[PDB]
């Protein structure tokens, strides 16, 4: 004690994060808990069937963990456009290299919400209603009881998911990337077993720059820390903040700053990121 | 897509964004979960994403921040960080401000704007369009640690029912 906090897109994820922190856990142990909770209670936006990236900045260490989905080998067309999920491998890697608490415990609060249920909020019921024309089928009946999106206030229980999470908790990453879960992914996604099994996380250096006196650390390619940092620095250079009170000016200049930086990003697809973000490189931009 | 930020006792900050790409990914569902949708941007490679988990550091200040919203991510975050660094007010306050993004000569707006403004922007070849989906403008989540002493504060984006807490 010790100051600490969590910001996240669901109150149950914030709650579980704070729980780990309250009892003296590290930011990365809390991060694994929150990520897994979010895949259960905010299932539309993330989960074990996807991927993502994590920036870890401590007093004297910087890391960026990249657990984004990777393309499978596939010979005909199209197929379904599904990458090998990287999320579960990501949390494991992060845990093995930066975690303290034992992994089983980090999965437990998500298991509990999947197992015993949580109360659905506005955004989830709305997301389900908006997705119904695209995704609805009878396989999805727990999400649409009585053919309608589960209502705000109802308890959603996810027994299949709890089972999967328990398999991971017991076996580690093998529980997802091999065995029955992997055969289910293989059958649904049309991705070979060997592809699922071969998933690897990439570790990368953060893009380091500065903005407004701040050292800024951000996400390197294939993420877009560069574009963001560029936009930030252009905006500080040509202080559009002096136009903040005049809406059309403010907007007008943002619009400019944004095609400058998006154009730049694109002819970087059509090897050092720290260069593309320096006061001199930014100097040379328009 | 979802973004979150954590700051612990010894000032380690984590800033992280996870995703299925689309809401529910491809909508394909197995062993309890939704399979991602992979946007095409060769076998074992990752596609480009606009995601950008970021940390800002000065002496006496640590900021973690990020947001979903696809290709609007840098457009969402730029104005907020701009307003914020230029002393315009509390981070939460700034997250609460109405928002706009551009797609090739269409300006998309969170809140409907005046004639005055709509004309001035029409004059630059842009055609204002107000958008219905509040989630279209992101879900910014942030924490701030300062060394007074220490206090953590932050922002949650009410557009995705987001929130934050510190001890
Ligand atoms: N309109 C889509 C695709 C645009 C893009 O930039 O890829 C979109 O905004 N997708 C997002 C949906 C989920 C979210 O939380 O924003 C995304 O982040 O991929």
């Amino acid at each position: 004690k010790g100051t600490y906090g969590v910001s996240a897109s669901h109150p149950l994820a914030v709650e579980e994060g704070m729980k780990v922190l309250k009892n003296g856990g590290s930011a990365v142990d809390a991060a694994i808990v929150v990520s897994y909770v979010l895949g259960v209670v905010e299932l539309h936006a993330s989960g074990i069937g996807g991927g993502g990236g994590m920036l870890i900045i401590s007093k004297d260490k910087e890391t960026f963990i990249d657990y984004r989905e990777t393309t499978p080998y596939f010979t005909g067309n199209q197929k379904p456009h599904i990458g090998v999920p990287g999320f579960v491998a990501g949390m494991e890697y992060i845990h093995d290299n930066y975690g303290s608490l034992p992994m089983g415990e980090l999965l437990q609060p998500a298991i509990n919400y999947a197992e015993k249920g949580f109360k659905v909020d506005d955004s989830l019921t709305m997301r389900l209603d908006l997705a119904k024309p695209r995704i609805y089928s009878d396989k999805l009946s727990i999400f649409y009881p009585n053919g309608e999106p589960i209502e705000t206030g109802e308890t959603l229980i996810q027994t299949d998911l709890a089972r999967t999470l328990k398999k991971i908790q017991k076996e580690g990453a093998k529980g997802f990337y091999e065995g029955g879960v992997a055969r289910a992914i293989s059958k649904t996604a049309k991705i070979s077993l060997e592809d699922i099994k071969g998933y690897k996380v990439e570790v990368r250096k953060p893009v380091k720059g500065n903005y407004m006196g701040y050292d800024v650390y951000t996400a390197p390619p294939p993420f877009s820390g560069v574009t963001l940092l560029q936009m930030l620095k252009l905006a500080e250079k040509k202080e559009v903040y002096k136009d903040v009170d005049h809406t059309a000016t403010y907007m007008s200049k943002m619009e400019e700053i944004s095609r400058i930086a998006y154009q730049d990003r694109k002819k970087n697809l059509g090897m050092d990121p720290n260069k593309m973000v320096s006061d001199k490189y930014i100097s040379t931009m328009k | 897509t979802t973004h979150f930020v954590i700051i612990d006792r010894d000032g380690t900050v984590v800033s992280s964004t996870n995703t299925l790409s689309n809401f529910f990914g491809t909508g394909k569902y197995t062993a309890g979960f939704f399979l991602n949708n992979q946007l095409q941007n060769e076998p074992g490679k990752r596609s480009r994403t606009f995601m950008a988990p970021t940390v800002l550091k000065k002496d006496g200040e640590t900021i973690g921040i990020g947001s979903p919203g696809g290709n609007r991510i840098p457009q969402i975050l730029t104005p907020i960080l701009d307003k914020y660094t230029h002393g315009k007010g509390s981070l939460q306050d700034i997250i609460n401000e109405y928002r706009f993004t551009f797609e090739k000569n269409t300006a998309y707006t969170e809140i409907q704007l005046s004639s005055e403004v709509k004309n001035e922007l029409s004059r630059k070849g842009l055609n204002v369009k107000k958008k219905v989906s509040p989630a279209f403008f992101g879900g910014v989540q942030a924490l701030i640690k300062d060394e007074r002493d220490n206090v953590i504060t932050g922002a949650g984006d009410g557009r995705r029912n987001g929130t934050w807490k510190s001890n």
